[PDB]
DNA sequence: CACTGGCCGCCTGGAGAATCCCGGTGCCGAGGCCGCTCAATTGGTCGTAGACAGCTCTAGCACCGCTTAAACGCACGTACGCGCTGTCCCCCGCGTTTTAACCGCCAAGGGGATTACTCCCTAGTCTCCAGGCACGTGTCAGATATATACATCCTGTCATGTAAGTA
DNA sequence: TACTTACATGACAGGATGTATATATCTGACACGTGCCTGGAGACTAGGGAGTAATCCCCTTGGCGGTTAAAACGCGGGGGACAGCGCGTACGTGCGTTTAAGCGGTGCTAGAGCTGTCTACGACCAATTGAGCGGCCTCGGCACCGGGATTCTCCAGGCGGCCAGTG
């Protein structure tokens, strides 16, 4: 049989791995053609230097990340190891939106 | 006598007048008018000298305010500021 | 011969001063200079949204069969409106309690 | 020119790999539509903000500047662009 | 037989009623006590202004019943009804403090 | 003069109390010395704030717009005692 | 011709020299560090103006920056730039 | 005729500017007035914790074999310093990533 | 196999109390009146910041061309959530007993607050000079790349507990 | 019944790969040197903010007597919590493919940003007045008080359905 792992070591090394990171998670090019997808609904012709797609970028992982670090803290609450959408809306409802 | 202690007294009991002739107030919601108004003038205020901060002005006119709205008020209620602000600037610059 | 004193509030139409507000604004230190739509326009935005929270008090009061407004009304007023609530979050009223919302799992059957 | 449906270009690995940056040990498979969702709202909130920003200055260019202003109106202020 | 509610009812009774309520649900004097005792550990000798007392009385009950209503949640969210430590502990993490 | 244990005298009904106004129906019986713990957790970051605008004030008597200032720092503004 | 932009940079590289000097510096972290001087600043002045409004003083005082720095730093960090202000005012008191 | 230069900084024995500070809270429209001790303090206290973090990068940058501090090592100064955390929470850092934090269930056996 | 009486789940009716609905009364809270004051307003004047035009130059938009990393999709597989139910236990409901909280009533003085005084201080401005910023470069820590060693994770294989046959 | 022996599961061993461990290379971003100027700074001045003496009064602090609801403690009990077993399930991960993002390249201009004009505009000050707040009084909406209904709640035993005995 071929090399395979349980379920979840894979996982471990993807944390650790990339809580070690640094370098970028999401792909840039789409990223910014979203953040202009967005932008045309609300005014159009509007552009972007490269440093504000990266600010925009770095808010995104960090707002995102966060929401992460509250959605274990409410699924190890439940007693899963698996989250569900509830932490989620959950979480966002307790930090008071 | 004492020192005046400003308030929002007379202008909240007017507003009320104006929208419902026929009910009473309270002073502990007086003071909650009181506190309310202070409030939301501290954040448009503030938002507002930020705002000349960022664009290196040292002006605050009603551009300034709107985007300050446009940014604390939520939406529906921001429009709506804008729209009675509007017409008390266009009433305000033909006096 | 001095023009009559007539109020920058009624030039307004508005019953918010552009006075005080102006007066706070300058004393406050948010800025150097002032524009003269500043103030107007702070009180424009103020007494729209006085008007609106007094209406929903009224609107509870005469729910709840009472004259005077109390803050148990304020804050019913306020929490009925979801972007009211999104303007006032983390805003306690005094002797304003908490609207009934009771989650329905904990609700008898 | 005009787009329609890019929010699917914030790919479900992506999605992953921000998990596993937070600790996450799984992700559920209904979980990276709300997660766009969460994205869509809070880009949506930050870029209504900076566009604001930029039509106060009567500009046409979306700066950084303008950006981590936005960032420090909602309290996620950031580190490291100028501000 | 005596008249006897079963248990929750009377807890239900109690949601509305001081739900339905608007006054203090902390005896005033006691907290007084407790709030000039906690002053004198970091100056001594304060005096506090009644109205100040019940300003710190509104805003100790206006945290408790913000931390109750997150608790409620967090009760709700790991299938059960009863509150616990954890689940205190968990909306004081989330909140961010 | 001196006094040691007032924070049993917020008495357990009394957070039974407080807790029907947040909508709790089931306490547990380990919740009242935490309440009592956090709650003099949430004084002392009041008070520090609190004396600590007094000791600027160069005053002796604690006031209601101290209290409300430091409220409103912590990002907690209560309306009621303003002005 | 370009526009001279202010910003941090021989100051944090002395003070880092001062305290590490076989360490180097990347202009990613002087970002930071300029993100961070200039937000604690802005929160320490903003705090101090809220101090100066709210007891009726028009000016900004080492004494209510003192208090500002008891409000916003929390536990040793508020006594330990206690000491370093006030050996500071000491020795440019002296000077 | 004149008397040499000193620059207030050296004067107070710090590396911060007491005249960068100084100009920056006259012109950033927090007070009129500002009293002579404090842009001094105020230097003071960045100095102090930018010492402290600078001191903890460099500490990381050793323990990372590394000679030039980068936004990790900072990130890393930052959430190893639970006082810090007290004042830096709601601060998002870039490249920084995330403090190495995996939870007691989360580990496994 | 049908009838029918009995038994058990369950389903309905009824009874008591707790707050609501309806009166009854007394009271001080606010709404209005009066008086005062201080602060908004008007005009003029003087300085000044940003809107507008113009230019330019630079990085963002637009288009072009290779390269596998990312993405994705299927498939095997293993772990993941959770419902039933039992089981154990812990806190609400209520009654009773204590006790100090609340009321309410009275003395006293600490300091919050106000007014005056007088002096410490601090922005402003002219001017002078000097250290950080723009600019240029050169150079070694790190990015990158290639060869080993253990971690570690999973998986096989004997060691051993254990159950059964039988002398 | 104990001794022997075969079987199934767990303790011990070992391989494979991925990430750590060692070392060579080049390169550009860090780091040092230079011109500059503009921004920090020294002195003087005009002026005005706040620290402090004095006081007063009032509002907070201290003390005393009673009621009874608040608090506290115990009995009882029902509801809650939660873990084991099982059951169905859904992503995690391995691996081949696509494609489209990523990396390097080129052209133009939108507009970002700097510079000159000037003007709309805002700020400040004496006078003046007029609306807006301090203080007081009144009555009636509301706080406090009292009695019956509806609703809420909870319990028994009436009702229906099912089952088993019997003819």
């Amino acid at each position: 049989k071929p090399h395979r792992y349980r379920p979840g070591t894979v996982a471990l090394r993807e944390i650790r791995r990339y809580q070690k990171s640094t370098e970028l998670l999401i792909r840039k090019l789409p990223f910014q053609r979203l953040v202009r997808e967005i932008a045309q609904d609300f005014k159009t012709d509007l552009r972007f230097q490269s440093s504000a797609v990266m600010a925009l970028q770095e808010a995104s992982e960090a707002y995102l990340v966060g929401l992460f670090e509250d959605t274990n803290l409410a699924a190890i609450h439940a007693k899963r190891v698996t989250i569900m959408p509830k932490d989620i809306q959950l979480a966002r409802r307790i930090r008071g939106e | 006598k004492r020192s005046r202690k400003e308030s929002y007294s007379v202008y909240v009991y007017k507003v009320l007048k104006q929208v419902h002739p026929d009910t009473g107030i309270s002073s502990k919601a007086m003071g909650i008018m009181n506190s309310f108004v202070n409030d939301i003038f501290e954040r448009i205020a503030g938002e507002a000298s930020r705002l000349a901060h960022y664009n290196k002005r040292s002006t605050i006119t009603s551009r300034e305010i709107q985007t300050a709205v446009r940014l604390l008020l939520p939406g529906e209620l921001a429009k709506h500021a804008v729209s009675e602000g509007t017409k008390a600037v266009t009433k305000y610059t033909s006096a | 011969a001095r023009a009559k004193a007539k109020t920058r509030s009624s030039r307004a139409g508005l019953q918010f001063p552009v006075g005080r507000v102006h007066r706070l604004l300058r004393k406050g230190n948010y800025s150097e200079r002032v524009g003269a739509g500043a103030p107007v326009y702070l009180a424009a935005v103020l007494e729209y949204l006085t008007a609106e929270i007094l209406e929903l008090a009224g609107n509870a009061a005469r729910d709840n069969k009472k004259t005077r407004i109390i803050p148990r009304h304020l804050q019913l007023a306020i929490r009925n409106d979801e972007e009211l609530n999104k303007l006032l979050g983390r805003v306690t009223i005094a002797q304003g309690g908490v609207l009934p919302n009771i989650q329905a799992v904990l609700l008898p059957k | 020119k005009v787009l329609r449906d890019n929010i699917q270009g914030i790919t479900k690995p992506a999605i992953r790999r921000l998990a596993r940056r937070g600790g996450v040990k799984r992700i559920s498979g209904l979980i990276y539509e709300e997660t766009r969702g969460v994205l869509k709202v809070f880009l949506e909130n930050v870029i209504r903000d900076a566009v604001t920003y930029t039509e106060h200055a009567k500009r046409k260019t979306v700066t950084a500047m303008d950006v981590v202003y936005a960032l420090k109106r909602q309290g996620r202020t950031l580190y490291g662009f100028g501000g």
